[PDB]
């Protein structure tokens, strides 16, 4: 039985190989005890409850662990708490980003055998994760998440390092900035509960507009792009053109003053840094995945840019399957079922001769 | 991969078909060649003997219009591990019902068929 873990910059996806979703979903955050001994650790949801005595770390906002006993804490959490296994008993298969350090891919294998004492374990790339689980070898993943986004071009079952590009931002951004715009048209967010709030309505009341300027004046004219908000104590809001400039900062990252191509042209730019030859197959197979993906509108609004990048020939396809918010974790879960491979397993044996550096050529 | 359909694959000039089964790459009977369930989704491997000596790989995955999520993500992959297995030497192509390349359509004597059904998702 395999587990399979999905290390997110914002939300941790745990489960089991074979499991069609992940059984668990929780915050990467680590919480320490602001005073020490006048009365350890917390992770995830109660971390967040209990954060007006604590100290919160997030040891991987950027998809990259900057914090190694906070990551363990993070995975202590998902083995005990969150999935209830014994670690020493299952398999394990972790995801990465593309450009994932050297050094902590080491470090994460070193992790899983020497304190969790794993039998088996394999690092695998998201964005090829996201890619299998849509039923393809090629194509070009756009993954927005949480604290970061990347494009990452893949031909024939392996990435084109060299021609992924990190778009700079994501949820946390938009959610930044939706709290900043709702703020403006009046609001007040002011409880402890603010973030979480405007989360929500973005998560709930957001979508992109397919032609922005003209969704603009349809709003500043009318009432029937408007939608009620009830929050959490019964006050009702509501959220009008802040429904789809949120997003909109994907496509003009300049809302958030940032100099930064937008997601459609960070797309685009990847796929002209590929080989020419596989550029259309890049172009038919535009895969969205992650959280920041979800926003309605946004597969039309992505044909739509890239259709006016591209050679007006050029056959565009998106893909945004419904369950893209665990892309990954699903097509980690089709990879660690799958009959061959046991195989690929760094198993406990293999690191006990070869130790941590095994896993660059066991995992790529 | 020790994969026996692995150790099979690739060996003389010919057609190979498997069905992706459970997370697993099952062979088809040759008997039913061309007799695609809709509700699945196959591997196709076409060897041709080149005038060098080696053989040409062209690796084809199918997928059925109802093939859960499971069974096009395993071809997929399967797809990925047999052309390392075979050096990288292989042309990879995904098929889907309805829109099949004419080289893989060309594979298939008496016009492949599509019918309706297939083995449960593995999830
Ligand atoms: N329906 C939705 N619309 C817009 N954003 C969403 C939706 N659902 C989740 N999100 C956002 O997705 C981000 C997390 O997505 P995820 O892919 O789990 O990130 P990561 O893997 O980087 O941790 C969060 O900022 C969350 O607010
Ligand atoms: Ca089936
Ligand atoms: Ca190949
Ligand atoms: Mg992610």
């Amino acid at each position: 039985q395999a587990l399979v873990i999905d290390n997110g910059s914002g939300m941790c996806k745990a489960g089991f190989a074979g499991d069609d979703a992940p059984r668990a979903v929780f915050p990467s955050i680590v919480g320490r005890p602001r005073h020490t001994g006048v009365m350890d650790s917390y992770v995830g949801d109660e971390a967040q409850s209990k954060r007006g005595i604590l100290t919160l770390k997030y040891p991987i906002e950027h998809g990259i662990v900057t914090n190694w006993d906070d990551m363990e804490k993070i995975w202590h959490h998902t083995f005990y708490n969150e999935l209830r296994v014994a670690p020493e008993e299952h398999p394990v298969l972790l995801t990465e980003a593309a450009l994932n350090p050297k050094a902590n891919r080491e470090k994460m294998t070193q992790i899983m055998f020497e304190t969790f004492n794993t039998p088996a374990m394999y690092v695998a790339i998201q964005a090829v994760l996201s890619l299998y689980a849509s039923g393809r070898t090629t194509g070009i993943v756009m993954d927005s998440g949480d604290g970061v986004s990347h494009t990452v071009p893949i031909y024939e079952g392996y990435a084109l390092p060299h021609a992924i590009l990190r778009l700079d931002l994501a949820g946390r951004d938009l959610t930044d900035y939706m709290m900043k715009i709702l703020t403006e048209r009046g609001y007040s967010f002011t409880t402890t509960a603010a973030a979480a709030i405007v989360r929500d309505i973005k998560e709930k009341l957001a979508y992109v507009a397919l032609d922005f300027e003209a969704e603009m004046q349809t709003a500043a004219s009318s009432s029937a792009l408007e939608k009620s908000y009830e929050l959490p104590d019964g006050q009702v809001i509501t959220i009008g053109n802040e429904r789809f400039r949120c997003p909109e900062a994907l496509f003009q990252p300049s809302f958030l003053g940032m100099e930064s191509a937008g997601i459609h042209e960070t797309t685009y730019n990847s796929i002209m840094k590929c080989d020419v030859d596989i550029r259309k197959d890049l172009y038919g197979n535009v895969v969205l995945s992650g959280g920041t993906t979800m926003f309605p509108g946004i597969a039309d609004r992505m044909n739509k840019e890239l259709t006016a990048l591209a050679p007006s020939t050029m056959k565009i396809k998106i893909i945004a399957p419904p369950e893209r918010k665990y892309s990954v974790w699903i097509g980690g879960s089709i990879l660690a079922s799958l009959s061959t491979f046991q195989q690929m397993w760094i198993s406990k044996e293999e690191y006990d001769e070869s130790g941590p550096s095994i896993v660059h050529r066991k995992c790529f | 991969v020790e994969h026996p359909e692995f150790l099979k694959a690739g060996k003389e000039p010919g057609l190979q078909i498997w069905r992706v089964e459970k997370f697993d790459l099952v062979p088809v009977p040759t008997c039913l060649y061309g007799d695609f369930f809709t509700g699945d989704a196959y591997v196709i491997l076409k060897t041709v003997q080149l005038r060098n000596g080696n053989l040409q790989y062209d690796l084809h995955y199918w997928l059925g219009n109802e093939c859960s999520q499971d069974e096009s993500g395993a071809a997929a992959i399967f797809t990925v591990q047999l052309d390392d297995y075979l050096n990288g030497r292989a042309v990879q192509h995904r098929e889907v019902q309805g829109f099949e390349s004419a080289t893989f359509l060309g594979y298939f004597k008496s016009g492949l068929k599509y019918k309706k059904g297939g083995v449960a998702s593995g999830f």
